[PDB]
RNA sequence: CGACUCUUAGCGGUGGAUCACUCGGCUCGUGCGUCGAUGAAGAACGCAGCUAGCUGCGAGAAUUAAUGUGAAUUGCAGGACACAUUGAUCAUCGACACUUCGAACGCACUUGCGGCCCCGGGUUCCUCCCGGGGCUACGCCUGUCUGAGCGUCGCU
RNA sequence: CGCCGCAGGUGCAGAUCUUGGUGGUAGUAGCAAAUAUUCAAACGAGAACUUUGAAGGCCGAAGUGGAGAAGGGUUCCAUGU
RNA sequence: CAUCUAAGGCUAAAUACCGGCACGAGACCGAUAGUCAACAAGUACCGUAAGGGAAAGUUGAAAAGAACUUUGAAGAGAGAG
RNA sequence: CGCGACCUCAGAUCAGACGUGGCGACCCGCUGAAUUUAAGCAUAUUAGUCAGCGGAGGAGAAGAAACUAACCAGGAUUCCCUCAGUAACGGCGAGUGAACAGGGAAGAGCCCAGCGCCGAAUCCCCGCCCCGCGGCGGGGCGCGGGACAUGUGGCGUACGG
């Protein structure tokens, strides 16, 4: 279990940093797992959510293996939009749906220079670890 | 009101004692910082014994405990003087010293020159520079015999 | 928060109730009756090796 | 089209000043448009005018503050605003040298008796 | 004598507080010359003081005083320790000479009212029920 | 008439803002803050009062500058450096 | 009264400032809990400090 | 027959108990243990595109810079933002800035009025007016300058 | 939640008990100090009460008039609900 | 006879800590409880002032917060969703 | 009948510094009740406590014996256990009430004045040059000022020198 004397297991504790958490840790917060190919692709298991990849839902009402581009990372609300991911209000129009990031998979990563940055430190820290534990 | 038999009980709580009450609940963490701290100590005069310096050899005063002997503050000018060491020279060594106590006889000043000697004896004197040796001590004598002492130096017993 | 909370045993007296606990834990139906399941363990002083 | 900081440190005091009367300038103009109607786009132009000014005004100072510490490196007496800030108990404090100055008395109880270097065998 | 400052000699209590005249101050006049002195001069640091002269209605005093941030007195040892910030205003504390004088401080059977340091350092120290963790 | 007919009496105002501590207890007559004592180098404050003392003690209002001294404190008070630019 | 100084009519400016409702988009924010302006004051129901 | 009243139950009201929840307390413990004339604590007034309070901030005013991070903020709008002729947001915070009262400091205040030294303008340097900048509190130490005394002396 | 132990801020009808809510009273007492209103029209879903006009009255210059000081602090003034 | 050497001065450690900064924990309380304050709380409000001082948590997983039709001047309804 | 030396005083928006006010849980110096108990009540008690005033620091205060003891003697201060609800105080009523020795936590010692010796050996300020800015120091120079013989510094303090 926990040993660090300085790190909390207080559940009202937790939950205060978790709702009070400041946007950028709320981006580390919010990550997705990615898709087994890429998680054979690159090293690296979990990535934070981002603004233009495309991701599909693996728990709800909107399973399915149809990929959707995220338009919106509401990081307030701890939720993401996709493209087909709405439903129809009253008046006719069409509002998307929040989806917590946890409950996707990331199919495609939008790489850009700090996205590749973090995935060759992610990858590189993992085999790391599998090597002093090998 | 008394109620047959009993004692005539005089509680001193007539005082407001509950604005001044002392409790222990940090007993446990105050032997946790004791204990850090010696160790801390310890690891600081690093080859020096960790209790301290040598105690003398010193009877209890009154008619109750005189049959019996324990540790003192330090040993006297007397002492050291016939002993043969500086009273300057004693606290760097680890002798510590007690300028206000004197002999008053030969038994006691006599028993406690001897432990002086038996220190003297045993104490490894590291040379001031490690590299160049003057009037210390033989390397062999100091390469690893040279351990940190625990518990009192030379203890005193009865 | 001076409500005593905290109580001094006797030293012989912690002692024996270590005693009586280690018996307790060689017999089958005592451990047993603690719901162990203690059905195919091949004895109940279980000792094993020191390469443990 | 915005104002950074780290290309603003290359210019002089001229320019800088007439790049921060221009922008005074685009302000004042937002101001009366915001209160004549306008449109969205030049009212919330008026935030970004306010953070170039301030940008511009900041640069302005840093540049001229540190120049009066380079001014004074090296003099006996510096204005107060140039002095160290770090608390007030810890500017009355005893300075490092003569916290570490000792007298003659004690010079020489070190010399003659420093502390040794000593291990007790069992 | 320290006169009860009470309206028209009336102190509302027992007879026992009823004393308004023949009551005395509890720290000495030398120690009163000294207080107001470092009143005034609240930028140094009073040392000590000593009798000069006296009359029916007065007592004269010389009181010492340090300027702790003079170079004089910062840069020489031995008198460096007025300088620390614990040693202002030592005689609204009962620090110099006649200050403590007031305060039965001493070694032996004579001063047991304060062991401990201070008066109220012993009352507390014998007014506190040790309450352990085991009773 | 020392009920309803004597309220109607009293127009003239015996306190008004102080310049320190903003209440309205300034006494003009007297010329004296009846909750700071203005005019008092010292703030007026009473040990019989503790509920008054957390109304108006250190951390009740603002603390423009204390809130940067604990800051500070964290790093022993540092000045006259940066950051190692990019 | 029509006299007064300029730091009564500075404080009278403020109450009048703040003495107004809230705006309608606060209700819109996300975790509210903003039902009305609490703090409202009418002049001939509570009477300012001063 | 009805009304009315009483009892019981179904349904519906009024009310907000109970239960479940808990970004709050209370208690204990640990490590630090840091304010201020270089202007504190505290107070007032201000500052957002739409903003009243809370929160943040000070005319650079819900923030500037720097560094770390690395695509958001979001209630709506607008608008940047090649994310490598460099960057949204957030965090840190060492640079810069920090209105007026306040120990509060030119004098004074439920108002208001000076003085001195420089600078710019109307003057077209001389001192009137306007504006800007810096000073102008008390106590006290060291030194400096200017002094006082039928205080003690020397030469005269 | 049951059982074995442990520990309590552990059981309410009362205290002119504390806090909150709810009845009968009860559609009851009442909306009775300073003479007084009426007609027509307009707007309007709706008029004893608003607006206009016509009457009849009152304040009767020590006023129910016109202005101020103190105090209030936007109550001032338009538009709308 | 014993014992010290007053009327000058400095000195760390062990010790204290219901204020402060940052943490951890609990056989504690669970919205009339626990701080007065779980919430725009030392706030609203009261008093000339010193000072006194509250009440107030919960839609739902997601606003998907009821489009549209119909009676009414609207509040409010009936359908529908 | 002016000019100087000193003494004692004064002024300055003089050059450079320092104090003020806040917090105040803990700490130091004062001041200081009454409710209460005594089944009344005045001494006593509450209590050297609440309230009041002043002053600090991260701790403060204390502190290296004008000590304890009476022993085969111990040896600065502070804290814990115990001594001890004891010796003692007290309308000897109600009530109050330490210390030494012992065991531990920690442990650390010292500096002046005076008496003396040393050609004031001493210190501050101001300039000029160099080495560095981090808590402003070093080094060199000035027939540069001042302080100081009404006593600065070195040796040296009861453990003797
Ligand atoms: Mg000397
Ligand atoms: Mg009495
Ligand atoms: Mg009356
Ligand atoms: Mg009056
Ligand atoms: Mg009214
Ligand atoms: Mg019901
Ligand atoms: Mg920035
Ligand atoms: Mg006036
Ligand atoms: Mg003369
Ligand atoms: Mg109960
Ligand atoms: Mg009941
Ligand atoms: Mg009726
Ligand atoms: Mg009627
Ligand atoms: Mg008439
Ligand atoms: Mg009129
Ligand atoms: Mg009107
Ligand atoms: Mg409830
Ligand atoms: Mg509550
Ligand atoms: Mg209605
Ligand atoms: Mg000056
Ligand atoms: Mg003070
Ligand atoms: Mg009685
Ligand atoms: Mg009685
Ligand atoms: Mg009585
Ligand atoms: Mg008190
Ligand atoms: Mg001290
Ligand atoms: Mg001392
Ligand atoms: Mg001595
Ligand atoms: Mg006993
Ligand atoms: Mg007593
Ligand atoms: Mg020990
Ligand atoms: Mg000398
Ligand atoms: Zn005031």
């Amino acid at each position: 279990m926990k040993f660090n004397p300085f790190v909390t297991s207080d559940r009202s504790k937790n939950r205060k940093r978790h709702f009070n958490a400041p946007s950028h840790i709320r981006r580390k917060i919010m990550s997705s797992p990615l898709s087994k190919e890429l998680r054979q692709k690159y090293n690296v298991r979990s990535m934070p959510i981002r603004k233009d990849d495309e991701v599909q839902v693996v728990r709800g009402h909107y399973k399915g293996q149809q990929i959707g581009k995220v338009v919106q990372v509401y990081r307030k609300k701890y939720v993401i939009y996709i493209e087909r991911v709405q439903r129809e209000k009253a008046n006719g129009t069409t509002v998307h749906v929040g989806i917590h990031p946890s409950k996707v998979v990331i199919t495609r990563l939008k790489l850009d220079k700090d996205r590749k940055k973090i995935l060759e430190r992610k990858a590189k820290s993992r085999q790391v670890g599998k090597e002093k534990g090998k | 009101a008394p109620s047959r038999n009993g004692m005539v009980l005089k509680p001193h709580f007539h005082k407001d004692w509950q604005r001044r009450v002392a409790t222990w609940f940090n007993q446990p963490a105050r032997k946790i910082r004791r204990r850090k701290a010696r160790q801390a100590k310890a690891r600081r005069i690093a080859p020096r014994p960790a209790s301290g310096p040598i105690r003398p050899i010193v009877r209890c005063p009154t008619v109750r405990y005189h049959t019996k002997v324990r540790a003192g503050r330090g040993f006297s000018l007397e002492e050291l003087r016939v002993a043969g060491i500086h009273k300057k020279v004693a606290r760097t060594i680890g002798i510590s010293v007690d300028p206000r106590r004197r002999n008053k006889s030969t038994e006691s000043l006599q028993a406690n020159v001897q432990r002086l000697k038996e220190y003297r004896s045993k104490l490894i004197l590291f040379p001031r520079k490690p590299s160049a040796p003057k009037k210390g001590d033989s390397s062999a004598e100091e390469l690893k015999l040279a351990t940190q002492l625990t518990g009192p130096v030379m203890p005193v017993r009865n | 928060t001076w409500r005593r909370w905290h109580r001094r045993v006797n030293t012989t007296q912690k002692r024996y109730a270590i005693c009586s606990a280690l018996a307790a834990s060689a017999l089958p139906a005592l451990v047993m009756s603690k719901g162990h399941r203690i059905e195919e363990v091949p004895e109940l002083p279980l000792v094993v090796e020191d390469k443990v | 089209a915005k104002i950074k900081a780290r290309d603003l440190r290359g210019k002089k005091k001229e320019e800088l000043l007439k790049q921060l009367d221009d922008l005074k300038v685009e302000l004042s103009q937002l101001r009366v448009a915001k209160v004549t109607g306008g449109a969205a786009s030049k009212l919330s132009k008026i935030r970004v005018v306010r953070k170039s000014i301030a940008r511009v005004l900041t640069v302005i100072n840093q540049t001229q503050k540190e120049n009066l510490r380079k001014f004074y490196k090296g003099k006996k007496y510096k204005p107060l605003d140039l002095r160290p800030k770090k608390t007030r108990a810890m500017r009355r404090r005893l300075n490092k040298h003569e916290e570490n100055l000792k007298t003659k008395k004690q010079q020489r109880k070190e010399r003659l008796y420093p502390l040794r270097k000593y291990a007790v065998k069992a | 004598g320290r006169k009860r400052p009470v309206p028209k000699g009336a102190t509302y209590g027992k007879p026992v507080h009823h004393g308004v005249n023949q009551l005395k101050f509890a720290r000495s006049l030398q120690s009163v010359a000294e207080e107001r002195a470092g009143r005034h001069c609240g930028a140094l640091r009073v040392l000590n003081s000593y009798w000069v002269g006296e009359d029916s209605t007065y007592k004269f005093f010389e009181v010492i005083l340090i300027d702790p941030f003079h170079k004089a007195i910062r840069r020489n040892p031995d008198t460096q320790w007025i300088t620390k910030p614990v040693h202002k205003h030592r005689e609204m504390r009962g620090l110099t000479s006649a200050g403590r004088k007031s305060r039965g401080l001493g070694k032996g059977h004579k001063f047991h009212h304060t062991i401990g340091g201070s008066r109220r350092a012993a009352w507390r120290r014998r007014n506190t029920l040790q309450l352990h963790r085991y009773r | 008439t020392k009920g309803t007919s004597s309220f109607g009496k009293r127009r003239n105002k015996t306190h008004t803002l102080c310049r320190r501590c903003g209440s309205k207890a300034y006494h003009l007559q007297k010329s004296t803050c009846g909750k700071c004592g203005y005019p008092a180098k010292r703030k007026r404050k009473y040990n019989w009062s503790a509920k008054a003392k957390r109304r108006n003690t250190t951390g009740t209002g603002r603390m423009r500058h204390l809130k940067i001294v604990y800051r500070r404190f964290r790093h022993g008070f540092r000045e006259g450096t940066t950051p190692k630019p990019k | 009264s029509s006299h007064k100084t300029f730091r009564i009519k500075r404080f009278l400016a403020k109450k009048q400032k703040q003495n107004r409702p809230i705006p309608q988009w606060i209700r819109m924010k996300t975790g509210n809990k903003i039902r009305y302006n609490s703090k409202r004051r009418h002049w001939r129901r509570t009477k300012l400090g001063l």
